[PDB]
């Protein structure tokens, strides 16, 4: 919660949360050279109804015993043309570049690991005209982290982003007024060279699940950290837990 | 009155000192320079500006614009005059005369 | 910068300009118990669960010549006389204590000021006592039998 | 053997008092001036709660009068020296008695009872002493007492009631014996076991067995208050019910009742006086409704507590202070005697009971027709045959003994199903 | 309860004449509704208080029925039920909203210190115990006295309970073979 501290208590709080017992979907694609047209289809092009929760695996490649953090880049928008604003979140080995501009997106976009470059060059847009950008910013995360968490939701024209790298609960990253409704998102395929099974046996993971507005019971310890949570409408035991305001 | 024990809300406590904290030399929000601007939008493409972490007052604003009407809702005008807020969102457009 | 409780009230804060952190408590709120005997000029006053330093500094600035501290709290306009006891009482304060009213009558008055309210002990019941022994007086016990009724 | 079991009876409850205007309209003059139009709403609530607390004081005085009435003690009685009679040990039951003690103690049974119950009559005073300062940071009783809700002490201390039960207990042991029917304690035990059908020869032969059975029964009482004792559970349900109702009354200060906020500070810092009143009126109506319902529930529970106090006064007068010829009133049949002890918001009774351990299968007759056409019936016992001779046995302990006039009741005729016995013109 | 017809309950008045002749029929309904809710709430609170008073009165009436049956009309073998012990009998009278009981007790007025035994061991190793009284030793002879009056009288069979053994702390007295 915004600038509040809670200490040794349960709290009944209604926010933008995932449904407990629902399904993640690992949407990270990967290819060494070739790229299929099935990767850019409504199996993988999903809906942005209220927002998404996302759980990202930070892969840690090694070049000359030098650690390189990497994962996939996510793109949110409606029609992905230059008459509409699209949001792009993209990592740069310790720097998260977040832009929201009127891009000229390619038909079959991808990014490329820059340590061990691919056969193809990285090309998700071509914008010679340096387009209008409502937002452009760089944030810094932990390069030695194994999991990163994101909330992306929308409400009354505004877009809200939360993130975490140390721990499971997320903290507030930014907000942005748009005036429009975002309707779709996408996770880009990362055309790398040497990450596969025949190489050093690494994987790309990007788990996405939808969000909705709902009530949770939260547990706060002596450091103000969220230790436990329960979705109040997921089961019968959770009904008893939210009715007693108690985890036992 | 009779003999007995009574529970009385007598004179007990007063507040003596005050505490007043603000953050100093903050800028001005410059609401009037955005309100009194030459380029004026239509109702179809109404515009917004967000003001946060600055100072303002309603006397200078409500005398530096040609005030035709001003009316609050779920608020009161005298309750603004010392308050702080988290942010102020101002939206504007030019009226079609019949509507 | 704010510390809340689960009901939604602010209980502490960290200052922006000094980084000094504080907890907020409400100001003291209570009532006063007044033990009033008929036809007198003022009651005796009990502030429940309060020390008399708190009362004489932070509540009551009108002067009080008779005051003491007690198990129930701060007692004003009364005399500490808890070695005395009484069997009946119509000003009962709680936990075996009472307020008695005794005037400095014209047989034994004092020209200096006094508080006619005393803070005494309340004991409504008793046993009768006898002087006899609890053991055998040579095989037999000592008892008290009535001779007339 | 001799069995022994404990029983809690409730005779009181915590005495709640409520400052109604500081609950409803805590500090704000706008709220107080709006509340003054409901007439005498807070006066009614204060008068109902003062009536309830006056009933509580009357029942506490009735309990103490029942414990103290008629007992005569020796002035030389000193429970540091005298705590034992006839090989039965009473030390864990007595507080302190004498002219050289300082009457501020309980027994160790009462110590074990009052150390598993936090909020007794002394826990409320010591929790309210720590509200100016918190003494850690915060506690629910201080949040209640800053909103006009406070528990008041009873008029008698719990060490006073401990003195009353110590006097009642020691009036059964020492030579006026004002609560053991004027006779010593072990003799009284013998006459009550004889009154169920056990002969006196058995009871004189087994006197030390009876004394050690009493000691064992008391010590098994003493190590029993361990997390599944139903008396401790019944005691703690009183305190838990009070804490639950007071917290539910405090949670009514955070409902909106259809207004824009539950806080009177948030309404009087956002709205003008004509429009703040419409919102304040809804909070006032909700909080008056909640106080009305609380007072109705307190009025219904005072009647249950008065019924329990009358049952306990009857048990003190006819099970502890004397022994009634009512079977199945205290105990369960084969009841011997009771002792009493002070408990949080009530009394603990210790009932002692005769208990068989081994049995025998006997053939018995209920009446004998003797010649002259007379009949005899046995007087709390049966007739048996031993070596083809008729004998008497008591009904609760198998022991043959000769038929006599102290064993039978005579009749100038005999019933139809009385066994024929012309061999009897005996002792 | 009568004084609640003078509360406004947050309306403008407490008189229905002062509302029906001062406001509009679409507008007077709003004020009359507040008066109705207030007076109905007050009536419900009174009815709850009466329904709680009748339970206490019924408990007292059941106890008075018991004292009529068992202290006045007969005498129970209880102790401390009627009166306060040493109780002889009771009479009953009518009183406003109830009954007046008059109890009569035996009251000792002067006392005597005596030395008593609680039972005796006789020859043949028999035991006797006293039947509501004590064994006292007058003129070096064991006699019986009653408990609540001092009058030494002989030992007989209408005076003692018999037992074919004696307790270990019964007083040895072999010189007794009375009636
Ligand atoms: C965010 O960080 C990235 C990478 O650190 C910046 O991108 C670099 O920009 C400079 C100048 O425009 C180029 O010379 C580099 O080649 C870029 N590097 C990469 C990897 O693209 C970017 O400018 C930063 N943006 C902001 C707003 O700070
Ligand atoms: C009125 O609005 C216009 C834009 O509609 C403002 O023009 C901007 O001025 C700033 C500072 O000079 C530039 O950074 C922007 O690029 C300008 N916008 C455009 C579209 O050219 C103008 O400044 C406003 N008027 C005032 C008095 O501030
Ligand atoms: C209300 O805010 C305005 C800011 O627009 C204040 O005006 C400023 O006053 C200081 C004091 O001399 C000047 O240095 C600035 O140049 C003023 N700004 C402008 C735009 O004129 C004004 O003082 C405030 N009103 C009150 C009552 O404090
Ligand atoms: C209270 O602590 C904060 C810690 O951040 C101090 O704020 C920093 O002050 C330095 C001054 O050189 C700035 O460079 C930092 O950017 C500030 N941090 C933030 C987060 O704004 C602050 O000065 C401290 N206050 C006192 C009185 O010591
Ligand atoms: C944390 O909360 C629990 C729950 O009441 C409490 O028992 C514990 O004392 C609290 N911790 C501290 C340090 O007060
Ligand atoms: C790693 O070292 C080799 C030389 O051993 C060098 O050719 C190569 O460029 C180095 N890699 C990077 C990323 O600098
Ligand atoms: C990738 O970019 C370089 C730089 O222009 C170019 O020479 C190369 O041909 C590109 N790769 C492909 C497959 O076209
Ligand atoms: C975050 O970074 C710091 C220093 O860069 C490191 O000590 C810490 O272990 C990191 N935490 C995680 C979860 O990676
Ligand atoms: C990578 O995985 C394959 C799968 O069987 C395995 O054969 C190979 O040894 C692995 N290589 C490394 C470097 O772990
Ligand atoms: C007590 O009352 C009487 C009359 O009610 C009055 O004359 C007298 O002065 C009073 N006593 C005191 C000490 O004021
Ligand atoms: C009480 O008063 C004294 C002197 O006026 C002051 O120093 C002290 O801080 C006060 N304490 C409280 C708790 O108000
Ligand atoms: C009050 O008086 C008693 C004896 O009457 C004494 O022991 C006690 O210390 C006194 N307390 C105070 C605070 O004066
Ligand atoms: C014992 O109680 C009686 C009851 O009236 C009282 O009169 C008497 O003074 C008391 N005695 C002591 C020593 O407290
Ligand atoms: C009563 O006991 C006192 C001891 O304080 C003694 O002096 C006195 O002689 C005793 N009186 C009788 C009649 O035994
Ligand atoms: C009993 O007391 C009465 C009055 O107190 C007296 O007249 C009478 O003589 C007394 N009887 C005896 C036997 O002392
Ligand atoms: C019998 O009397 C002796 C001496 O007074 C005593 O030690 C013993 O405890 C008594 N036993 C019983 C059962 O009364
Ligand atoms: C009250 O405060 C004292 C310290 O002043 C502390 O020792 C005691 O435990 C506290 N009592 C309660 C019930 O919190």
């Amino acid at each position: 919660v915004l600038n509040r501290v809670y200490l040794n208590t349960t709290l009944l709080f209604t926010g933008y949360f995932p449904k407990s017992g629902a399904n993640f979907r690992d949407l990270a694609l990967k290819g060494s050279k070739y790229l299929s047209t099935l990767w850019y289809k409504p199996p993988f092009l999903s809906d942005f109804n209220n927002g998404i929760f996302s759980k990202v695996k930070n892969t840690k490649l090694y070049v000359n015993n030098t650690l390189y953090s990497e994962f996939s880049t996510i793109v949110i928008g409606s029609v992905f043309v230059n008459t509409s604003y699209t949001i792009v979140v993209q990592p740069h080995n310790g720097i998260l570049e977040i832009t929201a501009c009127q891009y000229t997106m390619c038909e079959y976009p991808h990014t490329v690991c820059k340590s061990k470059g691919s056969i193809r060059n990285e090309s998700w847009h071509i914008d010679s005209s340096e387009p209008l950008c409502l937002f452009k910013k760089n944030f810094t995360y932990n390069v030695s982290a194994d999991w990163l968490y994101f909330h992306f939701y929308q409400e009354r024209g505004v877009f809200y982003a939360y993130y975490a790298d140390v721990g499971m609960p997320t903290t507030f990253l930014f907000s942005l007024y748009l005036g429009t409704i975002l309707s779709h998102y996408y996770v880009m395929p990362l055309t790398c060279k040497a990450i596969s099974s025949n190489t050093d046996n690494e994987t790309l993971e990007y788990w996405v699940t939808p969000l909705s507005r709902r009530q949770y019971l939260l547990n706060f310890d002596e450091h103000g950290v969220i230790t436990n949570a329960v979705d109040c409408s997921s089961s019968f035991l959770s009904e008893i837990q939210c009715k007693t305001q108690s985890f036992a | 009155p009779n003999t007995g024990v009574y529970d009385l809300s007598g004179f007990t406590v007063k507040p003596v000192a005050t505490v007043y904290r603000r953050i100093p030399n903050l800028p001005d929000c410059d609401i009037d320079n955005w309100l009194n601007n030459v380029s004026v939008p239509s109702p179809l493409n109404w515009e917004r500006r967000i003001f946060s972490n600055c100072n303002f007052n309603l006397s200078t604003l409500l005398r530096l614009v040609h005030v035709d009407s001003f009316s609050c809702n779920n608020l009161d005008k005298s309750k603004i005059f010392g308050s702080c807020f988290n942010s102020i969102t101002v939206d504007k457009f030019a009226i079609p005369n019949r509507r | 910068n704010l510390l809340y409780d689960s009901n939604g009230n602010i209980i502490g804060f960290k200052d922006f300009l000094t980084n000094k952190t504080y907890t907020i408590l409400p100001c003291y709120s209570g009532r006063v118990s007044a033990a009033f005997y008929q036809n007198s000029s003022s009651p005796a006053l009990l502030y429940r669960n309060l020390k008399c330093s708190y009362v004489l500094n932070n509540i009551s600035f009108i002067s009080q010549p008779f005051y003491f501290d007690s198990y129930l709290g701060c007692v004003l306009n009364a005399v500490n006389l808890t070695s005395y006891s009484v069997s009946s009482c119509d000003l009962r304060m709680g936990s075996g204590f009472c307020i008695d009213y005794a005037l400095p009558s014209s047989g034994s008055a004092s020209r200096g000021i006094s508080s006619p309210y005393r803070f005494v002990t309340f004991e409504p019941f008793n046993v009768s006592f006898v002087n006899d022994s609890v053991e055998t007086v040579g095989g037999l016990f000592e008892i008290q039998i009535p001779t007339n009724f | 053997t001799i069995a022994g079991h404990e029983e809690f009876i409730q005779t009181s409850s915590p005495k709640v008092t409520i400052d109604c205007s500081a609950f409803v309209c805590s500090n704000y003059a706008a709220c107080h001036d709006l509340l003054s139009e409901y007439g005498t709403f807070c006066d009614n609530i204060n008068s109902i709660l003062n009536e309830v607390n006056d009933l509580l004081d009357i029942t506490q005085l009735q309990v103490a009068n029942a414990l103290m009435q008629g007992v005569t003690l020796s002035s030389n009685l000193n429970t540091n020296l005298h705590s034992d009679v006839d090989n039965i040990d009473f030390k864990s039951l007595l507080g302190c008695l004498g002219s050289q003690c300082g009457s501020s103690s309980r027994s160790l049974l009462e110590d074990l009872l009052f150390n598993k119950v936090k909020l007794s009559d002394v826990g409320f005073v010591e929790a309210y002493n720590n509200c100016t300062g918190g003494s850690e940071i915060r506690d629910l009783l201080c949040v209640q007492s800053f909103n006009g809700i406070k528990v008041l002490p009873p008029i008698l201390s719990e060490t006073q009631i401990s003195g009353y039960t110590t006097a009642a207990t020691v009036a059964a042991m020492f030579p006026p014996w004002s609560a053991a029917a004027g006779v010593p304690f072990s003799l009284n035990v013998q006459y009550r076991i004889n009154g169920l059908g056990v002969t006196m020869d058995v009871l004189n032969k087994n006197q030390k067995l009876i004394a050690n059975a009493f000691n064992k029964a008391l010590l098994s009482i003493q190590n029993g208050f361990t997390a599944t004792n139903s008396a401790l559970a019944k005691i703690q349900s009183v305190v838990n019910a009070n804490a639950q109702a007071l917290n539910s009354l405090l949670q009514q200060l955070f409902n909106k009742f259809g207004a824009i906020s539950s806080s009177l500070q948030e309404i009087l810092s956002r709205l003008d006086p004509p429009e703040a009143q419409v919102q304040i009126d809804r909070l006032i109506n909700g909080r008056l409704t909640a106080l009305n319902a609380y007072v109705s529930q307190q009025l219904s529970d005072i009647t249950l507590i008065k019924a329990g106090a009358s049952r306990a006064i009857e048990k003190v007068n006819e099970c502890v202070k004397s022994q009634s010829p009512r079977i199945n009133f205290c105990g369960n049949g084969n009841h011997i005697l009771s002792l009493v002890q002070n408990a949080p918001y009530g009394l603990l009774f210790i009932h002692f009971s005769y208990k068989p351990t081994s049995f025998k299968t006997v053939l018995v007759s209920p009446g004998l027709c003797l010649s002259g056409d007379r009949g005899i019936a046995p007087k709390q016992g049966y007739f048996i045959k031993q070596n083809d001779s008729w004998m008497f046995t008591g009904s609760s302990y198998y022991y043959p003994e000769p038929i006599s006039d102290k064993n039978v009741v005579f009749m100038n005729s005999c019933s139809v199903n009385f066994t024929k016995a012309p061999f009897i013109y005996l002792n």
